[PDB]
């Protein structure tokens, strides 16, 4: 478990952390969610984001 | 944009245009609610417009907003060369209102924004001529273009290609960016969330086989983005 391998498993960005593990983080605009790794959004409208229906 | 697709309402919420004299001139992105990044040789009285999609229909999600300030980066130097450092911010008079089709592109650190263009596959937006010296689009155009390798970049052109710029399209030709688009986004999409890669730049002749287009690397700016666009 290494941000080297597949980010992390961190859906934004990974930093590696003490005793082999790693602290995944968002960009602006988003929160880490309680599974650790994903990113959710933490404002109305996120950068980066397609809401409007495809 | 030659060979693109035409892009749904919202499918690039942070694509802007900028008009002039000349209609869609350049594209640029939308950083925040108050400053937008383009190329610095694009950038008289601008117009940016937000929330676009049919630039010949007047529909309602576009935001008009003047331009108050121009920041071209600090090394840039158009009578050295106009294509070198081309990025520039962009302050709005007031601010954008922040929705589903008015959305800030993601900028990441240096590090990240650097390991995404090497994810190889970004998208490239703009209502730029559809065909090389043909006409500009009314819709939105979009197109996902491979990033190719620095010595097949250097072969494929006379001019100087530095570090801080980068090649991407097909070896075919028939699928590029092309005047009109300059200013506007290259961004690559980690899962689900869009992040700005690169500035369309320049090239000779759209989509032509052999030849293709030149885009600013953001990874190199980015500090610089943050620090002159932070709001708080
Ligand atoms: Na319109």
């Amino acid at each position: 478990v290494t941000c080297n391998i597949k980010n992390g498993r961190c859906e934004q960005f990974c930093k590696n952390s003490a005793d082999n593990k790693v602290v995944c983080s968002c960009t602006e605009g988003y929160r880490l969610a309680e599974n650790q790794k994903s990113c959710e959004p933490a404002v109305p409208f996120p950068c980066g984001r397609v809401s409007v229906s495809q | 944009v030659v060979g693109g697709e035409d892009a749904k309402p919202g499918q690039f919420p942070w694509q802007v245009v900028l008009n002039g004299k000349v209609d869609a001139f350049c594209g640029g992105s939308i950083v925040n609610e108050k400053w937008i990044v383009t190329a610095a040789h694009c950038v008289v009285k601008i117009t940016v417009v937000a929330g676009e999609h049919n630039i010949e229909e007047t529909e309602h999600t576009e935001q008009k907003r003047n331009v108050i300030r121009i920041i071209p980066h600090h090394n840039y130097n158009a009578a050295i060369n106009k294509y070198n450092h081309d990025i520039a911010l962009l302050e709005l008079d007031e601010p954008l209102v922040l929705n589903s089709y008015v959305t800030p592109i993601c900028i990441a650190d240096k590090e990240y924004t650097n390991i995404f263009l090497k994810f190889g596959s970004g998208y490239v937006s703009g209502w730029g001529r559809v065909f090389h010296k043909g006409a500009s689009a009314l819709v939105l155009q979009y197109l996902r273009v491979p990033l190719v390798d620095r010595a097949t970049c250097l072969r494929s052109t006379k001019f100087t290609i530095y570090n801080n710029m980068f090649c991407a399209g097909f070896h075919e030709g028939g699928r590029d960016s092309c005047q009109g688009d300059s200013g506007g986004p290259h961004v690559t999409e980690v899962e689900g969330t869009s992040f700005l890669t690169g500035i369309i730049s320049w090239g000779e002749e759209c989509a032509m086989k052999g030849k293709y287009g030149i885009y600013t690397k953001v990874s190199r700016y980015v500090n610089w983005i943050k620090e002159k666009t932070k709001l708080t």
